[PDB]
């Protein structure tokens, strides 16, 4: 769970990102 | 109702729904985004 919310972060910076 | 008379049924812990209601689903929330929020734990996961 700990890494899926990692990942989730790391999609929201690049959507953002991008 | 806390200076008015009460009456109270005590838990069991038999019953898994009884726990259920007592774990709060906003206090979970904000204990493990706390958590998470903490910098010793990030290390930690990293090392994991």
């Amino acid at each position: 769970t700990l890494l899926h919310f990692v990942a989730s972060v790391f999609r929201g910076f690049f959507r953002i990102i991008c | 109702f806390s200076d008015a008379r009460e009456k109270k049924k005590p838990k069991k812990d038999s019953s898994l729904s009884a726990v259920l209601n007592s774990i709060d689903v906003k206090y979970q929330m904000w204990k493990l985004g706390v958590v998470f929020t903490d910098n010793s734990f990030l290390y930690l996961a990293w090392y994991m």
